C-alpha cells in the first residue's frame, strides 16, 4: 500500500509526453490559465491603454500595447495559447488593424463558456451556438453603417479614419501623427480628375526613418527617402542643375568580368606599360557616354571600385551605395526609373528626376535627402520621427504601420465605410443578438445568450482604464439606447464622464466595418479551436 | 486539479484506476491459482534472515512477502481474516475476488455502471444463501459415526500433504475431536488441542498422546523419570528471589548474626515445603508404588530442589501459563494458589508418568488418565520448516473438523457447491429477483465467477477445464427428470466427475457462508472505487 | 485515459521568467530612475564634482556629464535604459544640458 | 534582504484567483462522491493502511493539501461531524461552488469584497427562512417514521442493502442512550467491531463486550445473575508513595513482610467478600494470590480494563465505581444483569453482560458488527455515525427539512425572485448566491448519468406551480416529489450546510496577499 | 536460462509475454478509440520545438509519437501501412487489433491454446470474403452523377 | 523497441522478492546446483576421502 501500481499505460509512449483529456483537466481549467495574458491585454487595450516591457533572450527590449507585437517575442510554453497568438498574428498580416480585439474578443468567448459548461452543455452544440451567431453578427453590421464615403481622396476624409487609429496609440499626440500618415497618402496616390479600378496600393509606399533627438512636433514629411549614407566626391549643386537625370545601376561599376575567376597573363613586357593605361582608358569610355546623357547621379547597389570612382568626381556625378536591395527599388520609384544591370548608356526613357538632393544632419548624423519638390513621385513617401527615446519612437512606427494598413483595406476592396467607435456598436451588436436567441427556440439559447456577454468586455475596458465604475456608467449606457440619436451613445473618458454620454459625432471617432468582420471571424474560431480540442498531447521539453 | 492542492502528489482515477484493482487482484490470484487443490503447487519462502517456510497455505504467502500494491492488501487482510474464524478459505477468497473483479471489468468496459453491477451480486448472493437452506445435509450427532470425522478430516489433510501424511495424521486429528465432543456440547478448540513442535526420528512417526506433555523435566538426577501413580498438584505461587520491595535489606551487629540472618532466607521457603509434605502424609499409602509429583508454574530455586529429591517428588517449573489450565481436565484435579489450604480432592491422577531426555532438552509425558477431559498432538518434524508446514496442515484441519461438530449440518466439496450455482442462477426466472434490466447483467458476472475454482482444480492435473467440465453438465440435466438427487463433483486423478458423499470429500458449513460474503464485499467495494490518490505528511 | 504516474501542471509563461503587475511594479521602476539620478545629482552645476567610473576591461574614464557616464555603466532594467536614450539625444542633437 | 519575506509575493486580484481555484479543486474530488450512484475513493496513508469511503469528511481529513486557503476547506470537514455528522461532503461541495458562482466578479466588475459580503449576510437570513417554509414537521414516537429517515443517509452508503436491517441497529442504539431535554452523546456508543461473520447476524447487545477471557480455570462462565462491583485500585500490594526502608534486626522480622503482604492482600479481599459480589473488575493489574480467596468465595477475577470501559460498565448495570476497598457497601454494587457468558472465537476470547431491561441514568449499550474483512468493518462504522446522527437531529428538532437535492433548489427559486426586486449595488452578489444553490441537485443528475440541462430547467418550473417538495431522483434520474419518494433529511443537516458554506466563503473574500514560510 | 548466455539479457515467456500483448493494445486502443466517427475527439500534437497539429487520424498520431512499447510497434507499422495503399482504416484497424486480443485471451485463462485460436480467425476470415461479396453492391460510374460522389465524399 | 515492458503489474510484491518455478528449468539449475556441493563432499567420502 506503500507504492502505487503506476499504471499499466506507464510503459506506453514516453514519459516526457503529458496528456490533458475530457475530465482528466482542462475544462475552463486552461481557460483560467489564458486569464493572466488576457489580463494582460486589457491593461493594453483603448487609447488610455498600459504599454508592456518585454526583454528578448537577445535583450532587445520592444514596448508596445500591440497583442500581436507583444506575444510574438514572448516564449510560451502553453499550446492553446499559441491558438490565440496565431490568430493576432493573422490580424496583423493581412488586415493589420484589431489585433487587440482578437485576443479580448477571443478570451471572454472561453470565459462565458465557463458557465455553459458548468451546467452540463457539451462542447459539440457549443460550436455550432458561436457559428449561427457569428453569421447573424456579420449580417447586422451593414445596417449600421452611417460613414458609407466615395471619396477616399481628400485630406479630411482621412480624419475619420486614420485618425481614431492613432487616437489609441500614443494617444498623447493626435494631429501632429495625423498630418504625417495623411500628406503621406496624398503624396503617393496620383492626382487625377477620376481614378477608377482600385488603384494598387501597399504598405511599401509609406516608409519610417527613426531619428533621435527632436520633439515630435518639429516632425515633417519628404516626399523623398532618407538614408543614412556617406557622400563621395564633391558637394552637391543644390538647385544650380535644377532636375538631375539619375540612373540607377544593380551591377556594380567596373570593367566587366567574368564569373569564373580571371587572372592577367602577360607573355611580353610591350603588354605591360599598355596595361596601365588600358584599364584607365577601358572603364572611361563607358564612363564618359554616362556624362553625355546628363546624368548627375548614380546609383550602384553593389561596392564601386576606385577606378571608376576616379572618373564620376570630376564630372560631378552623384554615386550612392544603397547595400540593400530591398530600399533599392524604392529610390527607383522617387525618380521614376528603370534599374538597368548593364552600363552601356543611359536611355532617355529609362532616367527618372530628381529636384535636388541634400546632405544635412537631422539628430547629428549626416543623411541623404532625396525630397522632390514640383517633381513626379509614385508610391513613395518617408516620415521622420523625432524623439527622445529609442523605445517610445517603436511603437510610433508601429502605429504608422497600423495608420497606413488601414488605407490598404481601405482602398483595396470596395471599401472600409465606418462604424461608430467608442463601445457604441458593441453594446448595439448585445440587443441583437439576445434578440436572436429568442426568435429560435432549442438549447442554442444558452450559447446565444452568452455570445452576446462578451461583448460587455470591450465598453468596459474604456472605462476601466478611465478609473471609472462598470457597475455605474455602462449600465446606464444601455438606458440610452431606449427608443438616428440612439446609435451614437458611446463610453466617455474624461472627468466630465459622470454623465456617462458623449456625441461620438463630435469627436469623429469611427472604426473600420471590414476590420471588425475580419476580427470577430478569427476571435470566434481560435475560441472554437480550445473548446473542440478534447485531449491535449505534449511531449518532453 | 490535485496538482494544485499538493506540489508532489500521485493520483489515478476512471480508466487509469480500473486498470488498478483488476490487475492487481489477477496478479495476486496467479500466485494462488497454482495453490488451489491437493495438487497445487509447493511454494518455499526464504527472507533476508535466513528463515525458511515451507507450506501450501495463502496466508503464510501474505503475511511474509509485502504488497506494495494497495489493492491486494484490502484482499490480503479479507483473505488472513477469513483463515482466522473458518480455519479455510484463505486461497478460496483470493480466486472469488479476483476473478469477479475480471468477469465484471468486461462489461464495464461496455459502458454499464459498476453501481447497477455491484448491485446484481447482492441479489445473486441472496439465492446461494436461500440455496444453502436445500443444498447442505443434516448429520446427527447422536449416531457417534467415526467414519464421517475420517473423510471430512482428509479433506484439508490431503491439500497440504500427500497420502503418506494423510495417513497418519487421520486417526490424530479424529481421536483429538473426540475428547472435544461431550454432554454439554461446548466446544473448545484452544485448550483441547496444541502443538508442540519437537525435533526426532521422522515428520511420518507422528503419534497421538491422551495426556498433556510439557518442555520441561526433573533438573536433580535422584528425581524419578517414570512414577506409576503420580498425584499432580497445581502450584501458582513461585519459591524463589523476590522483588524485595526496594531491597532494604539486613543489618548484622556482630559476625554471629551475619549468619543468623541469612537462615531468614530459607524462613519463608520452607515455610511453604512444610505444607507440602503434611500433604504427602495423606497420601504416604502405598508410598513405593505410587509417587507425588509438582507443577509450577514460575521457575523454583534450585536452593529449594534438593528437598524435593529425598522425597522423590518430581518438580516442574516455569511452565506456560495456559498449561495451568489443562491440568484438571488431564488429571482431574484442581488449581491451587495458596499452600495454606490443601486437600486430597485437589490432587490429580495419572495412570503413567515418564520423562524422554533428547538432547539438552527434557520433556515430561503423562498419559493413561480414567476420563481424561483433553488431549494433546505431539508434532515431530526433520527440519524447521517441516514443523511449520505440519504446525499449518494440522491448525487447519481443527477448525475444518471442530466446526462440523458445531452445527449439525455438512456441506459437499469438489466443487459441487459452485457447479449447482450456476446452473441455478442462470435457469432462475428474474421476474422473481429483485434486479431487473441492466442489474440482471450483474448476476450473470457472479455466476460466471464460480465456474473458475472447479476449472482452477483441474489447471493443475493438466487437464483441460473446458473438456471435463463438459460431462459434468450433461450429467446433471438428466438428473433431474430421472427422480434422483446425486450431487456431482471432480475427480482429478481420472478426469472425470465423481461424487463428493461416496468418495467422502466435505467442506464445512462456515467456510463457504463466510467467504462468499466476504468476497461479495471486498470486489464490491472495488468496483465502485473510481479513483486511488496518495497523501499524507511524511 | 492519461498517459502514465502524474501529470505536472504547464506554466503559461517560460520557465525563468519574472512577470509582475499592478502599482508594486512602476514603483520598482520609477526607483530604478531615482537611483540613478543621485549618482548625477552633484554633477550638475559649476560647482559640480567629476565621477570616476573603471569598467570591466580596467579602462579608466572621466566624465562629468551624463552622457557619457551612462555608457560607461552597462544599463540592465529597462527603465534605467531611458535615461540614457534621453542623454545620448540631447548629446547627438544638442549636446548640452545632458545632465539636466 | 528584509526580515523573512518577499520571494515571488502574490498581489492584486491574483492571489483572490489563487484562493478561488485553489478552494475549486477540493470539492471537484468529492463531486463524485455525492448521490446515491456516488462512487468510492481509495486513500492512502503514511502509516501503511488504507481508507476507502464516499464521505467527504474521512476523504478531506487523511488528504495532506499544503495552500494557504485551500485548508481553510479542510478545516469545514469536521464542521460538520463534530456538530451534526452528516452532509460533510454537501458542505464542501457548496462551499466550494459558492466561492466559485458568487464571486466570479472583481476578475470583471471589481467589486468589493466587503460589498458582496454585506449580500451574503443578507442571503443567509432569507435562505433560513425559505427552509423553515418548505420543512414540514414529523413525529419522534413514530418508529415507521425514523426507519425511513435514518435510511435517508444510507442510501448514499453502501449498506443500502442492508437497509433495512440497519435501521433496526440505528434506531434501538440512539433511544436507549436518550436520557429524560433528550441529550444523548456518542461517547457512550461503543464502534467495537468483530472480524468475520454475516451482517444479518449482528445485533445491538445491551451491556459490554470484554476481549479478555476469565483468569481462573474455576471462575464460572455462566451466571444466572451476575453482580459487578467496579475497583479502580490494583488487587497487588502497594508499595506506597514513600519508601518503607525495614530495618530487619532479628531473622524473624523478615517473614513477617512477607507474611503481611499475603495478609494485607487478604485483608483487601475479605471485605470483598461482605457483599459477595460473582464479578470482580479490576482496572488495573492483579496478583495471582488474591485471586484464590476471591475464587473461595465466588467473586470473579478479569484483566485490567481501561478506563473508558469501565464508566459504560457502571451505566449497564448501576454500579458505582469504588475505589475504596474498606467503604465498599451493597449500595454501589451492581445488579440486574441478565447474563454472563464466554464464547470461542480464535482471534480474541469475549465476554457479554446482558441487561435485564427493567428513570435515571442514560443506558450504555455496543453495536456488535460482523463482516467480511477488516476494511468493511470500518466502513459500516463509519456509516452507522453517520447513520445514528440523523436520529439526534430530529429529536431535538422535529423539523422535517425536504431532501434530494429540494433544499437547495427551492432556495435558489426564491433568491431569484428577489434579486430583481431588491435592485441596487448588491443584486449581483446576492443572485448569484441563487446560482451556486442549483449546484449540488446538479451533480445528482451528473452522477446518475441524464441532461442536467432538461432536468433542471423542468425543476425550476415544477417547482413553483407544482410544490416545495419536488427534487431529483437519484436511481431513475427524473423528476419527483418527495412526498411519493418516501425519503426525508432533518432540517440542522441542512442548515448547517448553508451556515458553514456562506460564513467561510466571507473569509477567503477578505484575503489580500499571501506570505509563505515566515517562522515558525 | 536465458541470463546464462548474457547477464543484461531479460525475457518474459508464456503468460509473462502474454499479458504485455493484451495490455498493450488494450492501452493503444483506449487512446485512439475515442477518435472513431464524427463525434470522435479531437487530438492536439506537441512537439519540444512548439509545433501543434489537429488531426483525427491514427496515422499522423502514431507517426509523431513514437512508441516504447515493442507489441505496439506491430500496430503502428500494420496502421502505417493501412494508410498507404487505402489511405483510410488507421483507427479502424488499431481497434480491431486489440478487441481481437482481448476477445481471445478471455478463452486462453479457460484453458484453450493459442494454436486453435488462430485457425478460428482465418477460417471466419475466409468466410467474411465470401459475404463481402455478397453484402457489396455495384454502382454504375459511366453516369458521372454528382449526388452520388457527393454523399460518398463527405462520408 | 527500445526498452521492455519489464514485467508489468510486478509492483505486487517488493523489488527483492523473486519467483522461480519447476518450469524455465530452475527445477534444473536447482539440481545443478546440488552438483556444485555435492563434489565437495565426493572427495571426502571413505577412509581414503579428502579433509
Ligand atoms: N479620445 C477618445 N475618446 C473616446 N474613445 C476613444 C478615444 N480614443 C479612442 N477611443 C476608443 O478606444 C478604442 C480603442 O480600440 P483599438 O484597440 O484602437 O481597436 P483596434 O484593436 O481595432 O485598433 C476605439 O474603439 C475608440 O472608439
Ligand atoms: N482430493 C480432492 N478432490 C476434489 N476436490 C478437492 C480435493 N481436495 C480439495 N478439493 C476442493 O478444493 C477446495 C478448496 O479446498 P482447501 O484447499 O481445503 O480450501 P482453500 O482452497 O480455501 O484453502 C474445496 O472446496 C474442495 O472441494
Ligand atoms: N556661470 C554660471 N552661472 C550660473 N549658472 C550656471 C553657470 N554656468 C552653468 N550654469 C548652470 O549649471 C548647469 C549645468 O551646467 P554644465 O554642468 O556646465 O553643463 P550641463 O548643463 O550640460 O550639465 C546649467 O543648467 C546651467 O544653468
Ligand atoms: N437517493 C437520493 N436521491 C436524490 N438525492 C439524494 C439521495 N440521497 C441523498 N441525496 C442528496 O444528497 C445530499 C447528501 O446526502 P448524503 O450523501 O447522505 O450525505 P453526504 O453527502 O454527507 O455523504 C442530501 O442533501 C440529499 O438531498
Ligand atoms: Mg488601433
Ligand atoms: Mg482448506
Ligand atoms: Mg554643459
Ligand atoms: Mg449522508
Ligand atoms: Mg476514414
Amino acid at each position: 500500500s506503500l507504492r502505487l501500481p503506476q499504471n499499466p499505460n506507464a510503459g506506453l509512449f514516453k514519459q516526457g509526453y503529458n496528456s490533458y483529456s475530457n475530465a482528466d483537466g482542462q475544462i475552463i481549467k486552461s481557460i483560467a490559465a489564458i486569464r493572466e495574458l488576457h489580463q494582460m491585454c486589457l491593461t493594453s487595450m483603448g487609447p488610455c491603454g498600459r504599454n508592456k516591457i518585454i526583454v528578448n533572450h537577445l535583450g532587445k527590449i520592444i514596448i508596445t500595447n500591440d497583442a500581436a507585437t507583444m506575444l510574438r517575442e514572448l516564449d510560451i510554453v502553453h499550446p492553446a495559447v499559441k491558438v490565440l497568438v496565431m490568430a493576432t498574428e493573422q490580424q496583423k498580416i493581412d488586415m493589420g488593424d484589431g489585433t487587440n480585439l482578437v485576443m479580448i474578443l477571443a478570451g471572454e468567448l472561453l470565459n462565458v463558456s465557463e458557465k455553459l459548461i458548468s451546467m452540463g452543455l457539451s462542447a459539440v452544440e457549443i460550436i455550432q451556438g458561436y457559428n449561427m451567431a457569428r453569421k447573424f453578427t456579420l449580417k447586422e453590421l451593414d445596417e449600421m453603417v452611417v460613414g458609407e464615403i466615395t471619396d477616399k481622396n481628400d485630406k479630411n476624409e482621412l480624419l475619420k479614419m486614420i485618425k481614431p487609429v492613432i487616437s489609441s496609440k500614443k494617444y498623447g499626440s493626435e494631429d501632429i501623427l495625423s498630418e504625417l500618415v495623411s500628406e503621406a497618402v496624398s503624396h503617393v496616390l496620383p492626382v487625377a480628375q477620376q481614378a477608377g479600378e482600385i488603384p494598387y496600393f501597399n504598405v511599401d509606399s509609406i516608409r519610417v526613418v527613426k531619428i533621435m533627438g527632436g520633439s515630435l512636433s518639429n516632425s515633417t514629411v519628404i516626399k523623398g527617402m532618407v538614408f543614412n549614407r556617406e557622400p563621395e566626391g564633391h558637394v552637391k549643386s543644390l538647385s544650380e542643375d535644377k532636375k538631375h537625370k539619375v540612373a540607377v545601376f544593380t551591377c556594380p561599376l567596373d570593367i566587366a568580368n567574368t564569373e569564373t575567376k580571371g587572372t592577367v597573363l602577360l607573355h611580353n613586357a610591350q603588354e605591360m606599360l599598355d596595361f596601365s593605361k588600358g584599364e584607365e582608358k577601358q572603364i572611361d569610355a563607358m564612363m564618359k557616354e554616362i556624362a553625355d546623357m546628363g546624368v548627375e547621379c548614380i546609383v550602384a547597389g553593389a561596392g564601386v571600385g576606385e577606378l571608376a570612382l576616379h572618373y564620376l568626381n570630376r564630372y560631378g556625378i552623384l554615386v550612392l551605395k544603397v547595400p540593400s536591395k530591398f530600399e533599392l527599388r524604392r529610390l527607383c520609384r522617387v525618380c521614376g526609373a528603370t534599374p538597368l544591370p548593364r552600363l552601356g548608356a543611359p536611355t532617355p526613357e529609362e532616367l527618372g528626376l530628381v529636384e535636388t538632393v541634400k546632405t544635412m544632419e537631422i539628430g547629428g548624423d549626416r543623411v541623404t535627402v532625396f525630397k522632390q519638390e514640383q517633381g513626379e513621385i509614385s508610391r513613395t513617401s518617408t516620415i521622420i520621427l523625432r524623439g527622445a527615446t529609442q523605445n517610445n519612437l517603436d511603437d510610433i512606427e508601429r502605429a504608422i504601420d497600423d495608420g497606413v494598413a488601414a488605407v490598404k483595406g481601405l482602398m483595396k476592396p470596395s471599401g472600409g465605410k465606418l462604424l461608430p467607435g467608442a463601445g457604441a456598436t458593441e453594446i448595439e451588436l448585445i440587443s441583437r443578438i439576445t434578440k436572436y436567441g429568442e426568435r429560435t427556440p432549442g438549447l442554442l439559447q444558452l450559447a446565444i445568450k452568452q455570445f452576446a456577454v462578451a461583448f460587455e468586455v470591450v465598453p468596459r475596458t474604456l472605462a476601466e482604464t478611465a478609473g471609472l465604475d462598470v457597475n455605474e456608467v455602462l449600465p446606464n449606457l444601455y438606458a440610452a439606447h431606449n427608443v438616428t440619436d440612439h446609435l451614437y451613445k458611446g463610453v466617455d473618458i474624461d472627468g466630465e464622464s459622470d454623465e456617462g454620454v458623449k456625441d461620438i459625432r463630435e469627436e469623429n471617432i469611427y472604426d473600420m466595418l471590414a476590420t471588425k468582420k475580419f476580427a470577430i471571424n478569427v476571435a470566434t474560431e481560435a475560441a472554437t479551436t480550445v473548446l473542440s480540442i478534447d485531449q491535449i498531447i505534449m511531449a518532453k521539453k | 486539479s490535485l496538482q494544485l492542492l499538493n506540489p508532489k502528489a500521485e493520483s489515478l482515477r476512471r480508466d487509469a484506476a480500473l486498470k488498478v484493482n483488476v490487475t492487481s487482484a489477477e496478479g495476486l490470484q496467479s500466485v494462488l491459482e497454482t495453490n488451489l487443490g491437493p495438487k497445487g503447487t509447493l511454494k518455499m519462502l526464504v527472507d533476508g534472515a535466513g528463515n525458511i517456510k515451507l507450506t501450501k497455505d495463502g496466508k503464510v504467502l501474505l503475511t511474509e512477502m509485502q504488497i506494495q500494491s494497495p489493492t491486494a492488501v484490502l484482499i490480503a487482510r479479507a483473505a488472513a481474516a477469513q483463515d482466522e474464524i473458518t480455519g479455510d478459505g484463505t486461497t478460496t477468497v483470493v480466486c472469488l475476488v479476483g476473478e469477479l473483479l475480471r468477469q465484471a471489468h468486461r462489461f464495464i468496459q461496455e459502458g454499464v455502471h459498476p453501481r447497477i453491477i455491484t448491485d446484481g451480486f447482492e441479489i445473486a448472493r441472496k439465492e446461494s444463501m436461500k440455496f444453502l437452506d436445500e443444498f447442505k445435509i443434516s448429520k446427527t450427532n447422536l449416531s457417534n459415526d467415526r467414519e464421517f470425522l475420517l473423510q471430512v478430516a482428509r479433506s484439508s489433510l490431503l491439500t497440504k500433504v500427500d497420502a503418506d501424511l494423510t495417513e497418519v495424521l487421520t486417526p490424530i486429528v479424529t481421536d483429538a475431536v473426540l475428547s472435544v465432543y461431550d454432554a454439554q456440547a461446548d466446544n473448545l478448540d484452544l485448550h483441547m488441542v496444541e502443538i508442540m513442535q519437537m525435533q526426532h526420528l521422522s515428520p511420518k512417526d507422528t503419534t497421538f498422546i491422551k495426556g498433556l506433555v510439557l518442555d520441561h523435566g526433573g533438573r536433580h538426577p535422584d528425581m524419578p523419570t517414570r512414577v506409576k501413580n503420580a498425584y499432580v498438584l497445581i502450584l501458582n505461587v513461585s519459591l524463589e528471589y523476590e522483588k524485595t520491595e526496594v531491597n532494604s535489606g539486613f543489618f548484622y551487629s556482630s559476625a554471629d548474626q551475619r549468619d543468623k540472618l541469612a537462615a531468614s532466607e530459607r524462613k519463608f521457603v520452607d515455610a511453604k515445603l512444610k505444607k507440602i509434605i503434611d500433604l504427602k502424609n495423606e497420601v504416604c499409602g502405598m508410598d513405593p508404588d505410587k509417587g507425588f509429583v509438582i507443577i509450577n508454574q514460575k521457575g523454583i530455586d534450585p536452593m529449594s530442589l534438593d528437598v524435593f529429591a529425598k522425597h522423590n517428588i518430581l518438580a516442574l517449573r516455569r511452565a506456560k501459563r495456559r498449561n495451568m489450565e489443562r491440568l484438571q481436565l488431564v488429571t482431574g484435579g484442581e488449581a491451587q494458589n495458596s499452600v495454606e489450604d490443601l486437600s486430597p480432592q485437589i490432587l490429580g491422577f495419572s495412570g503413567l508418568v515418564y520423562q524422554e531426555t533428547i538432547g539438552e532438552e527434557k520433556f515430561t509425558y503423562v498419559t493413561e488418565n480414567t476420563d481424561p477431559k483433553s488431549c494433546t498432538i505431539l508434532i515431530k518434524g526433520s527440519t524447521h520448516y517441516a514443523l511449520a508446514q505440519t504446525k499449518d496442515a494440522v491448525r487447519d484441519g481443527l477448525r475444518a473438523v471442530a466446526n462440523v461438530l458445531k452445527d449439525k449440518n455438512i456441506i459437499p466439496g469438489a466443487g459441487a457447491f459452485y457447479i449447482a450455482l450456476s446452473r441455478y442462477l442462470r435457469s432462475a426466472n428474474m421476474n422473481k429477483l429483485g434486479a431487473k434490466g441492466k442489474t440482471k447483467t450483474g448476476i450473470e458476472a457472479f455466476a460466471e465467477a464460480l465456474l473458475v475454482i472447479p476449472k482452477t482444480l483441474v489447471k493443475n492435473s493438466g487437464f483441460d477445464p473446458l473438456d471435463v467440465l463438459a460431462m459434468v453438465e450433461d450429467e446433471l440435466d438428466d438428473a433431474q427428470d430421472s427422480d434422483e438427487t446425486r450431487y456431482v463433483g471432480v475427480d482429478l486423478n481420472i478426469g472425470d466427475s465423481c461424487d463428493p458423499t461416496i468418495e467422502g470429500i466435505w467442506d464445512s458449513y462456515r467456510v463457504l457462508r463466510n467467504a462468499i460474503t466476504g468476497a461479495t464485499g471486498i470486489a464490491s467495494n472495488l468496483l465502485l472505487c473510481d479513483e486511488l490518490l496518495r497523501a499524507g505528511r511524511s | 485515459m492519461n498517459f502514465g504516474s502524474q501529470t505536472p501542471t504547464i506554466v503559461v509563461l517560460k520557465e525563468g521568467t519574472d512577470a509582475s503587475q499592478g502599482k508594486g511594479q512602476i514603483i520598482s521602476n520609477i526607483n530604478a530612475c531615482v537611483a540613478v539620478q543621485e549618482a548625477l545629482k552633484p554633477t550638475l552645476g559649476p560647482l559640480g564634482s567629476d565621477i570616476l567610473i573603471v569598467t570591466s576591461n580596467q579602462k579608466t574614464t572621466i566624465s562629468n556629464d551624463g552622457a557619457t557616464i551612462l555608457k560607461l555603466l552597462d544599463v540592465v532594467h529597462p527603465a534605467a535604459k531611458t535615461l540614457v536614450d534621453i542623454s545620448r539625444a540631447q548629446d547627438a542633437e544638442v549636446g548640452d544640458g545632458t545632465t539636466s | 534582504v528584509f526580515m523573512n519575506a518577499s520571494q515571488e509575493r502574490t498581489t492584486g486580484r491574483q492571489a483572490q484567483i489563487s484562493n478561488i481555484t485553489a478552494a475549486k479543486a477540493v470539492a471537484d474530488v468529492i463531486r463524485t462522491c455525492l448521490g446515491p450512484k456516488a462512487m468510492l475513493k481509495m486513500l492512502l496513508d503514511p502509516m501503511g493502511g488504507l481508507v476507502l469511503t464516499n464521505d467527504g469528511h474521512a476523504i478531506l481529513r487523511e488528504i495532506d493539501v499544503a495552500h494557504p486557503a485551500a485548508k481553510s476547506m479542510l478545516e469545514l470537514s469536521r464542521t460538520q461531524d463534530e456538530e451534526v455528522g452528516d452532509g460533510t461532503t454537501t458542505v464542501i461541495i457548496l462551499a466550494g461552488e459558492i466561492l466559485a458562482q458568487c464571486a466570479p466578479y472583481l476578475i470583471e466588475k471589481n467589486i468589493h469584497p466587503v460589498i458582496i459580503i454585506q449580500a451574503l449576510k443578507k442571503a443567509l437570513t432569507d435562505a433560513l427562512e425559505v427552509i423553515k417554509q418548505v420543512s414540514k414537521p414529523v413525529d419522534v414516537e413514530n418508529d415507521a417514521a425514523m426507519k425511513k429517515l435514518i435510511q435517508a443517509s444510507i442510501g448514499t452508503k453502501y449498506v443500502i442493502h442492508w437497509s433495512e436491517k440497519m435501521c433496526e441497529l440505528a434506531l434501538d442504539a440512539v433511544k436507549t442512550v436518550r436520557k429524560d431535554f433528550e441529550i444523548d452523546i456518542k461517547r457512550y456508543v461503543r464502534v467495537e467491531k468483530i472480524p468475520g461473520g454475516d451482517v444479518l447476524d449482528s445485533r445491538v447487545l445491551k451491556g459490554v463486550l470484554l476481549n479478555k477471557d476469565v483468569v481462573h480455570p474455576k471462575m464460572s462462565r455462566h451466571i444466572e445473575n451476575p453482580r459487578v462491583v467496579l475497583l479502580d485500585c490494583p488487587l497487588e500490594y502497594k508499595k506506597g508513595e514513600s519508601q518503607t526502608n525495614i530495618e530487619i534486626e532479628k531473622e524473624e522480622d523478615w517473614n513477617r513482610i512477607l507474611q503481611i503482604e499475603e495478609e494485607q492482600v487478604q485483608l483487601m479481599c475479605e471485605q470483598i467478600l461482605a457483599v459477595r459480589p460473582t464479578l470482580v473488575i479490576t482496572e488495573k493489574g492483579v496478583s495471582d494470590l488474591a485471586q484464590h480467596y476471591l475464587l473461595k468465595g465466588g467473586c470473579s477475577v478479569l484483566r485490567r480494563v481501561k478506563k473508558s470501559d469501565n464508566n459504560r460498565i457502571a451505566r449497564v448495570t448501576g454500579a458505582t465505581i469504588v475505589n475504596r476497598v474498606e467503604d465498599l457497601k451493597e449500595s454501589d454494587v451492581g445488579t440486574n444483569c441478565g447474563l454472563f457468558k464466554v464464547e470461542m472465537i480464535g482471534d480474541e476470547y469475549f465476554s457479554f453482560l446482558d441487561n435485564c431491561k427493567e428513570s435515571g441514568l442514560q443506558k450504555a449499550c455496543t453495536i456488535m458488527l460482523r463482516g467480511g474483512s477488516k476494511d468493511i468493518l470500518n466502513e459500516i462504522d463509519r456509516n452507522l455515525q453517520d447513520a445514528m446522527a440523523v436520529a439526534r437531529n430530529v429529536m431535538l428538532s422535529p423539523s422535517l427539512s425536504p431532501g434530494g437535492g429540494a433544499t437547495e433548489m427551492a432556495v435558489s427559486v426564491k433568491l431569484a425572485e428577489k434579486a430583481k426586486q431588491l435592485e441596487g449595488i448588491q443584486q449581483w452578489p446576492y443572485q448569484a448566491v441563487a446560482d451556486a444553490m442549483e449546484c449540488i441537485p446538479r451533480t445528482l443528475i451528473q452522477n446518475a448519468g441524464g441532461d442536467p440541462i432538461r432536468l433542471l430547467s423542468q425543476l425550476r418550473a415544477k417547482h413553483a406551480q407544482g410544490n416545495f417538495t419536488t427534487g431529483i431522483d437519484g436511481d431513475k434520474g427524473k423528476i419527483v416529489d418527495m412526498v411519493s419518494y418516501g425519503i426525508w433529511e432533518p432540517e440542522v443537516i441542512k442548515q448547517q450546510s448553508v451556515k458553514t458554506a456562506i460564513e467561510s466563503a466571507c473569509l477567503l473574500l477578505r484575503v489580500d496577499d499571501i506570505v509563505s514560510g515566515v517562522r515558525k
